[PDB]
């Protein structure tokens, strides 16, 4: 068979080392961003794993700079790797011309990379998808982005084992320009909907941006009052 | 040296002179200082001969490949700024030239291109210690509105000027027109030396 | 089997890892290109995926500069790479001679890149064809562009996976010099053609660009009357 | 099979040489961490292997500087290359700097040097964990670090074979904020746990250091103790 | 076996990978070229494909320069790759010296890349044939080269799926120094030996040199009268 | 199987090739090093295997400077490369200070060659077992290394085929402090107990040194009176 | 089996890749060199293969400059490349003192080359065997060289298919110190020798060189003389 | 099996390509060294293959310098590798020092050039073993080297087929300190004892030195004088 | 130094003379400045006797390589485009010299060329501190029309005239006469000799 190395089709014209490592992807808890009337938010499952593991340590929502955010869903190790490698690139890109004028480039400049692993022997591609959300000189933005280097702008989409749920779900309920408050609830259901039978849905992160402001996290104390 | 380059309605001109010097030495009095470059291209040198004519096979080939990978031949405008390019690339460490380029594409043009690459068009432009001299006669004898046969004349009676006031310059001129319809011809010898003596002077 | 391998001939002389990377293109959406008078267009199909898609975002028709287009088909990734490529390709002719005389040798470029990955082990072929449409120093050009990096100048062309029912329809159909409102709809008929029993045909993207003039991208308000 | 080879996704997006090299980190013997009341301590078993071994030779917790600490499991070989550069990577932090701020950073450094040996092949992975512990800017803490390049914080971990025992046992007993003295008998209470059958639990390991202050090394008359 | 591997000499000592090489040249289109009277020709097939290709795009007899011409038969990518590395080649003689005094040279310098990519492992070698011809301080010049680098000199060759039927033709009919005129005859006569049963042969692609002169390129025209 | 490359971790975390290296260590003849009071000593068994081999000519003690000496067991071409680096890098610490004040850093950076080659693709271990003994700002150090660059300080050790015999008899004899008279009686009792049958012991080396002083080679004639 | 790699000793220590490569040297035509009374020969067997091959194209025996001289059998194209190596080593060994004093060294310099190839993986050995003969300021000199890089002087050898029929018919007439027309004479016979049944003997190549002279190229018309 | 690949250990930890390396030493003709009073000598089998091979002309013995001399045995084409190596190698030494003061470490660069081919991947070892001998400032030096790496100082010794005859017959008559013309003799009887049935020894090669002389290579008329 | 190169119908003769200073000071009399490098070219060397020397030899070299590949000697033409490239190459960092490449292909030609790698042909040619009194010598007598024997006769007296004012300059004449039938033939002494006697003249 032809699943063997990343630089080898298949009769077909299929990379399967592409698609397996996108299977790694689905192994990550469910991440949801959608845009809303002058912003942009991303929520993220937490999957709490031990009363002993601090809480404000790995959680999946990074800050890219202020105006920019993502989260990540797949191999943490890799994930970690290509937020800062995607930070890096922010900040060159302000050190060239002094601001991030389309965050579709910094998009690009990390899909980029993620496909240049693709194409060379003796390297395996990342194992990680991620959702990019911020402002920028257009308005607000929000892009997914996979192991293979594929890019797509969203109004709302969603990363991880409950992807398919979530995104059926926003597919029936999802409304453009609705209120930050609305958006968040809205959100909620949507990842709500893609647990099975009554099981318990713990605090998750939420992070926002609206057009003129800077990026927020919610504190857990304001997130519970969605639940 | 003293080299000229002149434009026209549908034509261009280009002379030089052949006196190499090494100081106030004249180790010869036959050297070539105009060259075709192109169908209807061609170049001046002035400046250092080594430079210069490593510079004219550069030239020649690189125009030449382009010729046959884009079937149509480079445009005067784009053979200046190539050139422009080359020169600047090493600009510390220059080419120690003066080139002047000068060719027919969809119109007639003269580029005149110094050691750090700078590029300027102009319809008319002269090079070498000679060129003050030129310029004095251009200023005062030239009309867009010549015909070839009154340009021909004129840069041989420019150059001719040159030689009498430069002791770098002297020799055989040398003229070329490139013309659409005849491309590039460089007129022969004999009908050079008639119009000197048809106009009156002197080498 | 020789089929594992780029490096690998076959005994007929058939390199297999390439014919299966042009396999890749097929996946594509159709897209097409024709000369018209004093012009060129492209027609590009867009299967549109889901309400929550940005719609201006991941179009398939790419300026390369103001006098120059691409329409591609195959894997996206390495689409977008090649396009970039052909871009920074277009921008290096204009720096060293101050404009781009023949589009030829642009095409010409990208396509050695593509060669250059069919002939080294240890990478693997781009999965990508392209169509290159432009006016030149020449005229309107059309060329076309695959994983082989195999060039053709055509008149009318297609890729994407209705390529053959449109070749064959432009085959029967198409005469030089039409205007180009008229141009316009016979490409349209072609793509109609492609598709199978009384399905919908949603609105493309048009893209053209007539001798003396800069390239227009067609609105979706314009494009619909010829639906 | 899929694992053979570090740069081999399997089907279902596992990089399976890491995981085995996972398990050579299971081969070496037990070592816990824990926060306490304006502290962290380590403790690590010593298997005593025979009179004739210097005691004071090789134990695991080394010093990365004044502040941090390090407890390893795994090849031994690979520990060892592991806390030398993660020693040269701190001093290297206090040259730009002048002072090592936050301890997450030196971590991620020497996590992203075991991820690197997962992605390119023609080498193998790190098989060792590891704890750092130490005081900076944020207060005490607490991380861990696998083969993968994997980071977390914790408020209580353990490595090595008797890993699950601890853990299990921490997520039953331990209390925040702590003192000193009754930290390191929960600790004790820990790694005994981790033994089966009425077996003698040898004087281990502890260092233990508190915010203002240096890294203190318990003796094993100190020990003793809490045996 | 021993033929998956261009550095693996056979038992018998052959390199099976360039003699498969060599079979991707049969796929080509015919070609050929003769001397003849103080010149030399090139006649070369065209197969139309269709009517939407442009006819004075990819034809096959290049000119290296004014004074050297080539035809090549199989993988049409890497036709174009060494017809634009022996004219890059042509043009450092010229800067070197000032003029091509021997052809053979040039041949010389392709020929040898081409047998570079069959002692190296990691590259493939190039699928194509070539026909030189032109004029130089010797005389007329034919020359042809292979997959394996390997030149021979001729008075008349033929290269492409015909090669056999052509060269058993040319064994029957050729006279040296025939005048340009009848040469072209005996070469059309030549070339429509090879095809089977009453089939076309639709406006080949000519082109001659002839002592003194530079290379001219027949136009259809002109091509019509030898049919 | 999962032993064919230095690079693969086995299912349960083993690296096999690794441990193959280190039976190659068992073919050597058996050597030992012990400390006593105030000093360090080593001996090794000479299977003396011709008449017409020059005895002075490759023993297995070798001074790595005037205070710090080696025995090896394993491949013989391998422990000179070993011993010969060992050298130099014993001269690099003293130009960079002056002094060898701690031995366990010159084994350190051995051991650290070691290992490297048991992480990369491409080369394979060292099959050699070194011993190292001598005198430092510390006191007296004896240490061992293995093919997987693993080190530990002993007070007394051995390496060869002979090793299990030779431990198993020291772990019931040993003495710390003992006189250099009896260390050596003791010693050569170690090495006798290691031969099976009323096999003969011939000279042994034996090299010894104490606090202050330099390395002194016991010559035969002074061996012979512990026989 | 031992044979698919250069760098792999069978258990007999045999490189069978290099001795197929020997096999490569067997399908060329004979050729043979001797010396005689101040001088030395090369003769050449030209197997001609059609009337449209230029006959004063690839003939044999080249000159590696005015006093030296090759002929060659095996691959083509590798015989080339060497030749042309030879060629400039030669030219390289005058720039540094001024005159070729020992061919043996330039011969040397070759088989280097050839040598190196059959010790490195990646690369294939040249599948050649060469002679060289000419005059230095030891004397005449005849030597060959194989895809091995062995090299043998000798007074008469021969290289090629009828190689062993040559060989065995020399061992029985040659004679030190012959005539120059009566050694080409004995050359002749030795090559008629190697041919089955009443088989013609097409004009060869001769060439040779006498002491204080340069190397003269035989005609055909006077090589006929000789049949 | 683990015979395949230079760096892979057998479980046993053998190289077993290492040890097919010396397989192909056994293939050469014998030749033996040995020590006598204030000097050393060595002498080599001529196996005689044809009148037509120059008798001066590849022989075996080479002097490294006027004091140091190597007879080689296995692959020729390796001998005269390392043979060049070991002459360059002499020459550094004398350029660094003015002197050549111990030839154990010329003998020990060379041996270590040959181990580097037995521990990285992609090089195979060289297929030669070599015998060293001449006088320094320590004396007379005899040392032998194989594909291994592996040198041995000897008082006499063999290298070749008959090396087992030979140092088998030399195990039993072989006294130190005889005069020159006593040990040549018993030399040759050595050589003598290896052959099989009354087959004829022809002229070997003998060359000899004494302390403070320089090397002297006895002609073929003083040779026969013992035969 | 004194070189000197002329042509003539179907010849061209170059001389030098042979004497090396270190300054003032002569160091030897009799040092080597012609050198045959092709079957029909000649080469003369003026300048740091080192740079001078190594190019002899890559001359050699690389003609010789040219003619076995090509199976024609390089045109003269070639010769001096090849060299201009090399001193050109490294102008910054040159070659400190002055050569006349001289020879026949289709016709004769004399080529001088610089240190910068400016090449020129002329009809004649002469370089080294003693150059000007021998482009004194030629200009008055030199003529196209001159014969083989009466050109050999000019360029020893042009050089003995150098000689005898240029302190640089001294030592025996060499002259080397290179035509299509006999090739590179050098003059043998004693035959030059005899022409410094017969013209009436010293050294």
């Amino acid at each position: 068979a032809y699943d063997r190395a990343i630089t080898v089709f298949s009769p077909d014209g299929r990379l399967f080392q592409v698609e397996y490592a996108r299977e790694a992807v689905k192994k990550g808890s469910t991440a949801l961003g959608m845009k809303f009337a002058n912003g942009v938010l991303l929520i993220s499952d937490k999957k709490v794993r031990s009363r002993l593991i601090e809480q404000n340590s790995i959680e999946k929502i990074q800050l890219i700079d202020d105006y920019v955010a993502a989260v990540t869903s797949g191999l943490v190790a890799d994930a970690r790797v290509l937020v800062d490698f995607a930070r890096i690139s922010a900040q060159q890109e302000k050190v060239t011309y002094g601001s991030l004028v389309n965050i579709e480039n910094l998009v690009k400049r990390v899909a980029d990379q993620m496909q240049q692993y693709t194409q060379y022997g003796g390297v395996r591609p990342y194992g990680v998808s991620l959702i990019f959300a911020g402002i920028d000189q257009i308005g607000p933005r929000l892009f997914d982005c996979d192991p293979a280097g594929t890019i797509n702008e969203y109004k709302a989409t969603a990363i991880g084992s409950g992807k398919d749920a979530v995104v059926s779900f926003l597919e029936r309920e999802y409304k453009e320009n609705l209120p930050e408050k609305e958006a968040v609830t809205l959100g909620i259901k949507a990842l709500k909907s893609s647990l099975e039978e009554g099981e318990e849905l713990k605090a998750p992160e939420i992070a926002s941006i609206t057009v003129g402001n800077k990026y927020r996290i919610y504190d857990q104390e304001e997130v519970k009052k969605f639940l | 040296t003293t080299t000229v380059g002149i434009t026209l309605k549908d034509a261009v001109i280009m002379a030089t002179e052949r006196r190499v010097t090494m100081e106030n030495f004249i180790m010869h009095k036959n050297g070539k200082k105009l060259f075709q470059i192109d169908t209807y291209t061609g170049m001046t040198i002035a400046g250092l001969v080594g430079d210069a004519q490593v510079l004219v096979r550069y030239m020649k080939a690189e125009l030449e490949l382009y010729r046959l990978q884009r079937r149509v031949n480079m445009p005067i405008e784009a053979v200046a700024t190539l050139l422009s390019n080359m020169l600047n690339q090493v600009k510390y460490m220059p080419y120690m030239v003066q080139l002047l380029v000068g060719g027919i594409d969809t119109a007639p043009h003269v580029f005149s291109i110094d050691a750090a690459g700078g590029s300027v068009e102009d319809i008319y432009a002269s090079t070498g210690s000679g060129s003050p001299f030129v310029y004095g006669v251009l200023e005062s004898q030239y009309s867009e509105k010549m015909t070839v046969d009154e340009g021909v004349d004129l840069v041989i009676r420019a150059i001719s000027a040159a030689k009498q006031r430069d002791s770098a310059s002297g020799g055989m001129i040398d003229v070329a027109v490139i013309t659409r319809k005849d491309g590039y011809v460089q007129l022969p010898t004999d009908q050079i030396e008639s119009r000197i003596r048809k106009l009156g002077l002197i080498l």
